[PDB]
């Protein structure tokens, strides 16, 4: 218990983790936290260095009262342990060996305080919220997206038409599903060519910049860059990568390719609930997105909220800030266990997704505000009058939510009502309020 | 079950799939801008009010995002009605132009607003 | 021995080097579509009814292949006469447009039809 | 429950997964296994393909007797869903969306039957055991 | 007779061949089939493997009753014998040593059952029928082609004008003859530049996508890719390769170059009758096109039919299906000796060619249907009023054949008549019906 | 009959072919030969060139008395028809369309007179006989080769050991079978590394340059060059290509890669009996090797002779000369239908293969002489005492055949006897004479 250090004063060049450890019965909490820290070293040659400089210090142990008898052990990792600018390394060195220690029933990583001296070794978002809006020239609302459905199923010219109907209806962005890479029915390069066609048409129709999140994910580093390279050839604004199945090594390479080439990156977090769903074991999504704000992405899926409600909405609001803000100070009710100073790393735009259609609009608009992407699959595609009517329908709904907020109405209470007003003046939106109200009021 | 027009539903982003704002709705917007601390400004386009790419077709390069500024930002304006006088003067000069009210957030160093204030005849 | 016109013999692929189909010939086509199991749909172009390449000139990249859909596919339509009502409604709205009847073969996941249903005046 | 298919006969070009699903109380096991399979699709444009070719079939559900009341639902995924030679794709298409479904307490992927037609799209070990021993000229023991 | 295995149960990872063996008098049929299989191995070192895993099994011998006394010996080749994704290897390992065995008078390969586990190691068509129609936006008829004539003879500006007259007349595609590569009279890069010019003009004249099958065939791998690269530079849609004189190694390289660059590939089968004409020796064209659906091509010449008639029309219809269809099950009257499951390899579009001009239109349209290319040389070029009149003339003839089929007429009997009706309303087509009837009725 | 030209005087820049045509009953021989020639052109635009310059002239028709009633029609093709330095083009323009003409039962190409002005457009052998012996420093005998067996079956370290035992026993060369490319059991690059190892060892054992014909054949142009490139990395002397399954386009590319990098090329003619076995249809192997002397290879398999005997041994002797000699004048008994002046294109070394073991040695040595490769599979590998004893055994047998010839003995009659003498002083060879005599005398 030479790794449990009650007296350690943290350095500002320390990666601090906050591990919820659930010890094996009989491990003293102290010995539990020191065990988590000790997965940093062991001895002999050790007399040819000072291991005292390369060890994790479990400086504090707190008791997770009432969630069971679990403990938030605070480990402090020296800067010298990490390879500058490598999320693959920061995850190997922290989540690499500890979660499988016999003397631990289930351990969970809740947060990381990534010091500014480490922050600085990362490129970050190839663009981030601001340049993204400057590039796209969109100001004043959350942006809108349409997810083409079915994911696996249609041909390339079909994917491509869905795309256009949707984008001409006033949504801003359409998404290749995470599972769409190149597959027997729809091979990449034709999906790219037809989605390119479709978006320039829709944009010459509206007069608003449109774009498609082309999924550049593939099975080798080389093929991912190959697809990315062809988006660049079309002049299209955004590409997409699922960063947990593809990898952090790879993600970082797509993200430096897009910085250098001016493409935006929509990151999809497929596979994350495998690591982040359980409360007692895994790594908590806020850590998994600090890893993406550093590895690099311009949009990141943060899930939906109006479904999974208040109290837990507070930790959603805790990591949206961790994503979007320059400094998110310590707030252990929103799950920020440590202050985080992002030292001018660009923010990532939250994409809210799933369950959504219009009475969600004011709430979403309120949970998230302006800096978000509201991504509808069925909210748009599952409209009565098809794709462009659905696009217009989520859109005027949003703009009603913007105007109402702007003329000081409270979306939180007037919401449903605000949407009531809007149904009335829109045909397109009204038929969406009907199927809305096939389960609404 | 309806069709949405392929012709003539050219849009000017925020707030343009709504009815046109009455000077009351425009005023409340300009008054919001102002109640968050954001400096209003007017942009006016005489020459094609839609993005295009002529000069170069690279990723995220588009011609037509920039309009001409109508005068300057109304730094320290507290009365939104001062502002509507400008939309209305510009409009005398340029019955041509599409005018839009934009806003600057100097706290974040970024433009935060852009709503179309005047669509030229038949837009 | 004749010359075929360099001007004005713009074509709209299948069935366009034939005389224009009378509503009888159009109906029999829409009724064929249907007797093979294929969902009919209408596309309408207001803005230049011919392919072009503006956006990019790569191998097999062309602008103008996509038209706007007129409403949806007439999934499970059994009566071709239901369909001709749509060509005829669209045409009210868009005396402008070139309308074409396309069809979807969901067995093969592909579009199988495209014949020009209405050439706008003087086409 | 159009993804729970008791009558499905597997193809030899199917990725089969064996998911230990622990449903939310009240999800019928059938509805639990069909839910795992259904994270394959949803509808409209769907009439421009046959979704019947691109869906996961929860063809069998077994009861994990005594380890709690959990079930081994057997999903069957068509070959056409996967990009040839991409483990990043096979994991996105299987472990990508299912493990976070409200109607599931905790789901676990136990095994995969990677069909030979899919096996063949992969290089595999750059060498593997044999060439490795030939290269290294070591025979007769575990290496140290 | 350890290669003749009556008891072998085939594996689904087996290449099965169906060899029509005509033994030397005195070879027992059994010994004949076992001999064909035995060209797989021989012994000594053989005790350092199990040759039992790398041998061809002549599991069944059938008697070709009445075509002489010949036998269809069925050999079964293990998957491990073949290099994944190599038609050069599958042909070396099967047609490589057997056809020259003393104990064989003449042997012929009739069919191959290429297992799905092997199918999957191939890219296939860079596009195939569907994407091809989506790309080209052509639906509802067989597509039309014009072959410029004379092949060797004219200059580049001349080839190039022929091309345009023809394509403005409504044909869709024009072909460099198989013999046209770069030659003293017409060097490649100028044929490419003028045929490019000619097709963009013809397309801006009609409003329909036009394209020229530029022959990328050359004497080194390098020069073939060089020409292909220049088609890409023009933005032209299709290039061409003769796959039997150039090679399978090379073909596969042009075919992966076109997939990655979005060009279609018209494959010409020059030299095939050297291998496939004789009934008792060679390799049968259906095998030679399974080899191309795998090596890769988007169009493949399947010859003409209305000339070479019914009964043999059944084996044409047997390999058009083998080309176009996802699964062509066992049908020993159309010459399919084995079921074939193509496991979502794209189909190749049959190009019918030779002897054709208009009373062929309904028959062709019926033998082949929608998914074919009707390629005319003289049917177009040999028109009275020249090239564009000939183009219009095969075209309205085809569209009359489409409309008639579509309003349930039977092209098989009303054909000649259907064309009779069409002559009447077309000037252009009528003068084609005359020279038609200089040998017709 | 404007292509049958009795009066044509050939040009020295003409490709002349000698086609054995077997017309359909009723085709006049004249009309048959003119038909073969006419597959050169057809009319209209034809008035914008003079087709008179781009047509095949069937200038002479001879009667193949008694082999049936067949005719040797002599076509003459203008130089302007061919792309300089392209065997893919010369074969498309000649064997490309003629062999499938209705009015022909079966046509066969017997010979080609490749004019010197066309010869000069070709690189030829990357080395050829002479440089090859200079490089290899071997003079005075046919060289010896060992074919590893089984072809498909063993691992890479096993192939590699076979190789060495064999090469230390005094053979000069070992061969990857034609079917060995990269395959699940034995992937290329390891076969290359172990066969490299094995040959440097064997050579440091003997003191004689040894080398392995590494099969560079693959399914894409790119992979064939990739393997070739790695032979170059090892400093090994020879690589191999099957030129009929891989292709002429490809072959020519491996052959210019080897010239420029100093590797020799062993060409294997797998698949040839598909085209060249039948007497009445195909292309005759002498044409298929003129195509290789031009496309390029340093060794070419010519088959075995002592098996397939005298009279037909004369046409073997006709094409070995066509391969090896600078000028092979007209000799219609050895099947040379035309004189051939190779204008200093390097000769290709005949590889005799199959059926061979030692009483063949004097005959082979006599049919072929010094400039050949005697390639044994079983003649070596199937020795009683294994691989190196089999190598020594074919070798001292050959050197006995050299000494006997050199001290004027007649291998043709003393042969069997000469080998009798040799058995006696060699242990190793004697045990080979036993299993020899398990079928000998």
């Amino acid at each position: 218990l030479t790794y449990y250090t009650p007296e350690y004063q943290t350095k500002d060049t320390d990666i601090l983790a906050a591990f919820r450890v659930t010890p094996q019965p009989g491990v003293p909490p102290e010995e539990a936290g020191a065990a988590v820290a000790a997965e940093s070293s062991t001895v002999w040659t050790d007399g040819l260095t000072s291991l005292d400089r390369y060890k994790g210090r479990c400086y504090r142990i707190e008791r997770v009262v009432g969630e069971k008898d679990q403990y938030i052990a605070y480990v402090a990792y020296p800067l010298d342990l990490f390879e500058e600018g490598s999320v693959t390394n920061m995850f190997t060195s922290i989540v690499g060996n500890v979660f499988g220690f016999k003397a631990l029933r289930a351990l969970r990583l809740e947060d990381l305080r990534i010091p500014p001296a480490y922050v600085k070794t990362f490129q970050g978002p190839p663009h981030g919220i601001q340049v993204e809006r400057d590039k796209l020239n969109k100001y004043g609302r959350p942006l809108l997206g349409c997810t083409i459905k079915p994911k696996l199923g249609l041909s390339a010219k079909n994917y491509g038409r869905a795309v256009y109907e949707c984008l001409r209806g006033g949504l801003d962005f359409t998404k290749d599903d995470e599972n769409v890479n190149s597959q027997p029915f729809m091979r990449w390069r034709d999906r790219f060519l037809f989605c390119a066609e479709a978006l320039y048409k829709a944009e010459a129709e509206t007069g608003e910049i449109k774009g498609h999140y082309l999924n550049a994910t593939a099975g080798t580093c080389e093929e991912m860059i190959k697809r990315a390279v062809f988006a660049r050839e079309l002049g299209v604004p955004i590409v997409m990568h699922d960063y947990l199945t593809g990898g952090f090594t790879a993600n970082t390479s797509l993200a430096h390719y897009c910085r250098d080439n001016g493409l935006l990156l929509h990151i999809h977090r497929a596979m994350h609930a495998v690591i982040d769903r359980q409360k007692n074991h895994g790594i908590h999504f806020r850590v998994l997105a600090k890893a993406l704000r550093m590895s690099g992405g311009d949009h990141i899926h943060s899930g939906t909220v109006v479904g999974k409600l208040e109290g837990e909405r507070d930790i959603t609001l805790g990591f949206v800030d961790l994503l979007r803000d320059d400094f998110v100070e310590q707030d252990r009710s929103r799950g920020i266990y440590f202050t985080q100073d992002w030292v001018s790393l660009p923010g990532v735009l939250p994409v809210a997704s799933g369950g959504i259609h219009v009475w969600h609009m004011p709430a979403l608009t309120e949970i998230f505000g302006d800096d978000s992407v509201l991504q509808f699959g069925g909210g748009t595609l599952g409209h009565p009058w098809g794709n462009a009517p659905g696009a217009v329908a989520n859109r005027v709904a949003l703009e009603a939510c913007v105007k109402a907020r702007n003329e000081g109405r409270d979306l939180a209470q007037e919401g449903n009502e605000i949407i009531r007003e809007a149904c009335k003046w829109s045909p397109e939106l009204a038929a969406a309020c009907e199927v809305w109200k096939e389960i609404v009021f | 079950m309806q069709v949405w027009p392929p012709i003539n539903k050219k849009k000017y982003e925020t707030l343009s799939y709504l009815p046109d704002l009455s000077q009351e709705q425009l005023l409340s917007e300009v008054e919001y801008l102002l109640k968050n601390g954001w400096v209003p400004c007017l942009e006016f386009e005489t020459e094609h009010g839609f993005v295009y790419r002529e000069n170069n077709k690279s990723p995220g390069y588009y011609d037509g995002r920039y309009w001409t500024m109508w005068k300057l930002p109304m730094f320290g304006c507290t009365d939104a009605t001062q502002v509507l006088a400008e939309v209305e003067e510009a409009k005398k000069a340029y019955p041509q132009a599409w005018i839009r009210i934009i806003g600057f957030d100097n706290v974040r160093q970024v433009q935060c607003i852009s709503f179309i204030a005047y669509k030229p005849e038949g837009y």
